[PDB]
């Protein structure tokens, strides 16, 4: 398992959604350190943008 | 991103035990003002990557609220509380989003992570989340975060 998961590791994400009615899609693609707890990613409104709310309840599910 | 959380070798990594194979979750975030967010996920070790499947169905905001109307500035620090709990590892947080008029906008979350073949759960202790976006575009189609977790002891003293 620590060989496994290596001190950096990549990852992809995919997200389908809704808010209040508003179906959307997200694609996804990060990185970082998994036993130094550091990450980055980069994500993407792929269907359903622009998003009619706040970016910051959909963070906490991305990370 | 739960595969990247930074543990003291004395508690066990749950989610890092869990692959290949990997774990799922589920949680829900109920908001103050009626507002709720319900999510699922998926989480596998693919190709030498990481693999996130993420369902979410967010109801009931308030037409002229918040979140509708695009007004929150970022989460604060987060301490989510962990657990054992019927088989599987629970997450509780009591934490604000921050509010372009001076404000705060207060949620309650609870989050289930269960691995997909069984793993020694940990104890009671703290996940510390800072969670950051980085940089966007104006209308926010794209958008870049940036984590930083650590789980510490809660119990134990300055041993």
């Amino acid at each position: 398992n620590m060989a496994i998961i290596k001190e950096f590791m990549r990852f992809k994400v995919h997200m389908e959604g809704s808010v209040n009615g508003h179906e959307f899609e997200i694609e996804g693609e990060g990185e970082g350190r998994p036993y130094e707890g550091t990450q980055t990613a980069k994500l993407k409104v792929t269907k359903g943008g622009p998003l009619p709310f706040a970016w910051d309840i959909l963070s906490p599910q991305f990370l | 991103s739960r595969a990247y959380v930074k543990h003291p070798a004395d508690i066990p990594d749950y989610w890092k035990l869990s692959f290949p194979e990997g774990f799922k979750w589920e949680r829900v975030m109920n908001f103050e003002d009626g507002g709720v967010v319900t999510v699922t996920q998926d989480s596998s070790l693919q190709d030498g990557e990481f693999i996130y499947k993420v369902k979410l169905r967010g109801t009931n905001f308030p037409s002229d609220g918040p979140v509708m109307q695009k007004k929150t500035m970022g989460w604060e620090a987060i301490s989510e509380r962990m657990y054992p709990e019927d088989g599987a590892l629970k997450g509780e947080i009591k934490q604000r989003l921050k509010l372009k008029d001076g404000g705060h906008y207060d949620a309650e979350v609870k989050t289930t992570y269960k691995a997909k073949k069984p793993v020694q759960l940990p104890g009671a202790y703290n996940v510390n989340i800072k969670l950051d976006i980085t940089s966007h575009n104006e209308d926010y189609t794209i958008v870049e975060q940036y984590e930083r977790a650590e789980g510490r002891h809660s119990t134990g003293g300055m041993d």
